[PDB]
RNA sequence: GCCUAGACCGAGGACUGCGGUUUUUACCUAGGAUGUUGGCAUAAUGAUCUUAAGUCGCCCGUCUUGAAACACGGACCAAGGA
RNA sequence: UUGCUUAAUUGAACGUGGACAAUUGAAUGAAGAGCUUUUAGUGGGCCAUUUUUGGUAAGCAGAACUGGCGAUGCGGGAUGA
RNA sequence: AGCGUGCUACUUAUACUUCACCGUGAUUGCUGUUUUGACGCUUUCACGAGUAGGCAGGCGUGGAGGUCAGUGACGAAGCCUU
């Protein structure tokens, strides 16, 4: 629920000579429509030589799931910035949307990296439509024949404060 | 909290009842109070904040003034309005038949106004014959002849009068005062 | 004597407020009519912007929104620690107190202005049910340098009737299209004086709305703060 | 003396909008729009799902 | 010890541009100054004799007084809560008219012209300037104009 | 041993504010002071030049 | 638009105003609380004193950028004291 | 108008008379503006971010702008100008 | 119950909102009913930190002019006292 996929589009304010300005797409994974202009207007300023001052939004979409309800694999390409330096890096996630692997990633480098929301960029975030896609062995495990696997130790989680049984871990 | 803009809590600044004790000044500011709350001419509520005002803002009002004052272009019909005193001048060669209005008539002033077929009256005699003050003319005395306004704002070319006892030549007149001395200021 | 004398005078009363009555319903008709036209115009003004946004999708073509001509602003810090320039700005704005709000028209000088001040206030865009809640609850007038209760159309047509505002539905109207006499509407609103959000605030208040802050422009969810705060 | 919310007391709802009892009456907060079933963006707006 | 001489500072300020020493053009002696006219100091460091103090280098003021070869200006400086009325004599070469006025006037001209148009004409004009307005609102076909896509880069070292 | 703060500017400005700083106050006609000899000579004489002409012609 | 669960408050003191329902110089929820019932007046009710509990509370005066200070005066009380 | 200035009937400064009136010529604000008298205490400061000098450095010494403490309690940082 | 990150609810300052009361500053009105209080009465709004320091309104003590034809040996003054 932490993010939302948008697309924003925008240009330069037509000039005398410029009538007609090219228009640019950005696809933002952002919480809200602010944050999604916000970050349209980071990118461009850091791509090509234009403020925000002198262009203008021209459109903000959401941009929903197409299957909402089917298993993917995602392949996400990312820039980053550690402590001692800037890096590209990989990663594959499982999921039913893109926004869903996007939060996924950005815990997961918030968790092993300590890196946080204003250090990454997201480069590409791409379907994974092959088994023969898929790379990293984390996610590979889930895509065998017959998949399957207990849960042992079940903890089960009391409304009261004193049981008086004795307490159980079978599932 | 509050981010004021302005001082808090600042009287006006003005005074508003005279100061004096007198029982008779209080009951023409109590007449002259009814009538600027009740008749919205201008020259009532003059009248008012005038009685509240102290004795060096109340200057003399000397006849020459008056007689002046009524030697305007159609002025010479109107009520003399003085809150305070008149006085005589004998360097008038001559005073004309007037209706003067003042709290305070010197002896001097009142014998020269009636000697010429005039009438040295009252405020609230003027209240009763010109309640909305019709055909008056309000004098005022000069404020900055007093002796004290001489020496205030004494400074370097300021020009203005030194605060001292006694005048002579050995009294401020040599270094600071004289190229010949130093400098002069 | 006092018995007679009050039940002359109320029939007095009585006979007198017959014949005000016929000429305040008449007032009542033309300000009837023009919340009317004004509602009317409102709903056009949404369809409109509608259909075109429609339009623009099957011409191949984008439609953008104009922008917004106005901005309702907040105070949200308190009044110690500020820098002497956007203290200055804050209190030309008339935001001197914390939770202290007023609506601003927007043009190049009120943006640099409110760009000042920028870091101790959240802004947005209001909807017309904002500033309706607002002018209903919490609006008041001033009236001889007076907090006054905007109670009764009487008092609004005292006050702004010279510049053809006769009622709560003419200000209302005349602030959220901002009209020829905005300035006078606006400056006769008194700074309206906001509680503390029921829900409270994000964990931490004073960074941008845009880093996980309160503060700055957050452009259509400053109705949801009002709702909080109203 | 006393300040009542016009949100609250219809009473001075009415008192400061007396176009509020047709705005009640007529049902404008629930009013239907009339229509046609239309897909406008079926075409290159689809542009939002890829370029 | 400490050094606090009259034209203590003025390294910089009274040296003369790239480039552009030597004698002065003539155009500077051919201007006309009169009392009431706005003027800018600027000190003109070939020029030794009617210079301003360093405090009046780059200031504005009222032209009050006009003599053989020099105007004397009048500057507004503030000492401590207040501003003093300062009266400095500047020779010509360090003085040079202000440009805004003569924009303000030609405003005043053309709002007259305007005016009288409109009068003779049976309208009437708006003659406040006003701010920059947000923009209204736009339609943008997408003929050759298709949006294109911009993705962040990937990081890379040149060296 | 008496060493102490030698100087600073700290609170001035805050100090000034209070009161002011308060523009000097403007007059429709100026001392002519510090003005040209020369010409403030003759513009005494044109000025009276000028009530004389204008009394003879408010006369007649 | 409607239904529904709690809390705190009741300033003012003939009438006068704005609106509303109109059935009507009438009535209203509309310029700030009233109705009704029980108990008590040998009393519940309130206030103070002592004490227990919970929580917070360093010694005043002074010089000082900074005092509870391991800075100075002060054992206590009356009367005098600038 | 002038005794200044021009070869001059050219100018300069200040004017008479006539024309332009609420969009009187950007915004926002304005418990209103302006003026005067008189007198207290003070004239050891210190701290924080940023800029910055001497010094290996210092809870060191010295400047700049601002906000503070001093002169101030209150909620938080256990405790603390 | 550690570290990085996201979320939902919840806790409570002399701050914010509404209300009560005190004071200060302003503000509405008040004479054929002003009538023995107009230095009064009355309508409304805003505001309230403070050393050094300034000013204002008050409390208390010895003695003096005037007044209460004041209290008092049937108990003044002083002193002690949930
Ligand atoms: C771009 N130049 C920057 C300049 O903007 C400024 O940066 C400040 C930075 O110093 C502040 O940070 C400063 O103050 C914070 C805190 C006390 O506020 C401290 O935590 C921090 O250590 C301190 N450096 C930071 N909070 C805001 C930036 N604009 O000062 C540093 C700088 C390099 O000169």
């Amino acid at each position: 629920s932490r993010l939302n996929e948008y697309q924003v589009i925008g240009r330069n304010l037509p000039t005398e000579s410029v009538p007609e300005p090219k228009l640019f797409r950005m696809r933002i994974f952002a919480p809200n429509t602010v944050v999604a202009k916000s970050r349209y207007w980071y990118f461009l300023q850091k791509l090509h030589k234009v403020k925000k001052a002198s262009g203008e939004i021209v459109s903000v979409n959401i941009i929903s799931e197409a299957k909402p309800t089917k298993v993917k694999t995602f392949g996400i390409w990312l820039r980053y910035e550690s402590r001692s330096g800037i890096h590209n890096m990989y990663k594959e996630y499982r999921d039913v949307t893109r926004v869903g692997a996007v939060e996924t990633m950005y815990q997961d480098l918030a968790a092993r990296h300590r890196a946080r929301f204003r250090s990454i960029h997201i480069l590409k975030v791409v379907e994974l439509e092959k088994t023969d896609d898929v790379k990293r062995q984390y996610v590979k495990q889930f895509l065998t024949k017959d998949l399957k696997f207990p849960l042992p130790h079940r903890v089960q989680k009391s409304k009261k404060l004193f049981q008086a049984t004795a307490p159980t871990t079978f599932y | 909290g509050r981010d004021h803009t302005s001082k808090q809590h600042v009287r006006s600044g003005h005074r508003t009842a005279p100061k004096s004790d007198n029982v008779y000044l209080q009951l023409l500011v109590k007449l002259y109070s009814f009538l600027a709350r009740r008749t919205d001419a201008p020259f009532n509520k003059v009248i008012l904040k005038s009685l509240f005002l102290s004795k060096i803002n109340r200057p003399p009002v000397s006849v020459s003034r008056i007689s002046r004052a009524l030697k305007q272009k159609g002025a010479a019909e109107k009520t003399i309005v003085v809150v305070g005193t008149v006085t005589d001048d004998n360097r008038l060669l001559e005073f004309p038949k007037a209706t003067i209005a003042a709290l305070r008539f010197t002896a001097g002033a009142k014998d020269r106004i009636l000697k010429n077929g005039g009438e040295a009256i009252t405020l609230d005699q003027l209240a009763l014959r010109a309640p909305k003050g019709q055909n008056t003319l309000i004098v005022r005395g000069p404020r900055n002849s007093r002796e004290a306004v001489r020496h205030f704002g004494f400074g370097p070319h300021k020009g203005k009068a030194p605060r001292i006892l006694s005048k002579g030549r050995k009294f401020e007149r040599a270094r600071g005062r004289r190229r010949s001395r130093g400098f002069k200021v | 004597k006092k018995e007679k004398a009050q039940q002359k005078t109320a029939e007095e009363r009585a006979a007198a407020k017959k014949v005000r009555k016929a000429a305040n319903k008449e007032k009542r008709k033309v300000i009837f009519d023009r919340a009317a036209a004004y509602q009317k115009e409102y709903t056009e003004a949404e369809r409109s912007v509608i259909k075109a946004k429609r339009d623009a999708k099957a011409s191949n073509s984008y439609y953008v929104d104009a922008q917004p001509k106005l901005v309702f602003v907040v105070r949200i810090k308190g009044i110690n620690k500020i820098p002497p320039k956007p203290r200055k700005v804050l209190q030309l704005l008339r935001l001197t107190q914390i939770n202290a709000g007023v609506f601003v028209r927007l043009t190049k000088a009120t943006s640099e202005l409110i760009k000042l001040a920028e870091p101790y206030v959240a802004y947005g865009y209001p909807s017309l049910s904002t500033i309706r809640q607002l002018v209903y609850k919490r609006g008041f007038g001033k009236v001889n340098k007076q907090r006054i209760a905007l109670s009764d159309n009487a008092i609004i047509e005292a006050n702004l009737g010279k510049f053809n505002i006769l009622s709560i539905e003419d200000l209302i109207h005349e602030i959220y299209t901002v009209g020829p006499n905005f300035k006078q509407v606006s400056n006769f609103l008194w700074p309206f004086k906001l509680s503390n959000p029921n829900g409270g605030f994000r964990a931490r208040k004073f960074q941008h709305f845009i880093q996980g802050g309160d503060t700055g422009n957050r452009e259509q969810f400053i109705n949801a703060l009002v709702k909080q705060m109203n | 003396v006393l300040k009542k919310n016009p949100l609250k007391n219809k009473q001075v709802l009415l008192r400061l909008n007396p176009y509020a009892k047709a705005y009640a009456a007529e049902k404008v907060g629930s009013a239907k729009v009339e229509q046609a079933k239309v897909k406008p963006s079926k075409g290159q707006f689809a542009e939002v799902l890829k370029n | 010890g400490k050094s606090r001489g009259y034209r203590s500072g003025t390294r910089y300020a009274f040296q003369r541009d790239f480039k552009k020493h030597g004698a002065i053009p003539l155009s500077t002696y051919l201007k006309v100054y009169k009392v009431g006219d706005i003027v800018d100091i600027k000190a003109n460091g070939s020029i030794q004799k009617g210079m301003p103090h360093k405090y009046y280098h780059g200031k504005t003021g009222i032209v009050y007084n006009v003599t053989k070869s020099s105007v004397g200006v009048i500057i507004n400086k503030v000492v401590g809560n207040r501003y003093i009325e300062k009266r400095v004599n500047l020779r010509v070469e360090h003085v040079k008219h202000s440009a805004c006025r003569q924009e303000f006037l030609n405003r005043v001209k053309s709002n007259a012209a305007k005016k009288r148009e409109a009068k003779a004409n049976g309208e009437t004009v708006y003659l406040k300037r006003q701010a920059a307005k947000p923009r209204g609102s736009r339609i943008i076909s997408t003929e050759g104009n298709i949006p294109q896509t911009l993705a962040p880069v990937a990081y890379e070292t040149f060296i | 041993m008496a060493k102490s703060k030698n100087h600073t500017a700290h609170n001035q400005t805050r100090k000034a504010h209070r009161n002011g700083i308060k523009k000097p106050k403007t007059y429709k006609y100026p001392s002519l002071k510090g003005v040209d000899a020369k010409f403030k000579r003759n513009h005494r004489y044109a000025l009276h030049g000028t009530a004389k002409a204008l009394a003879k012609a408010r006369a007649e």
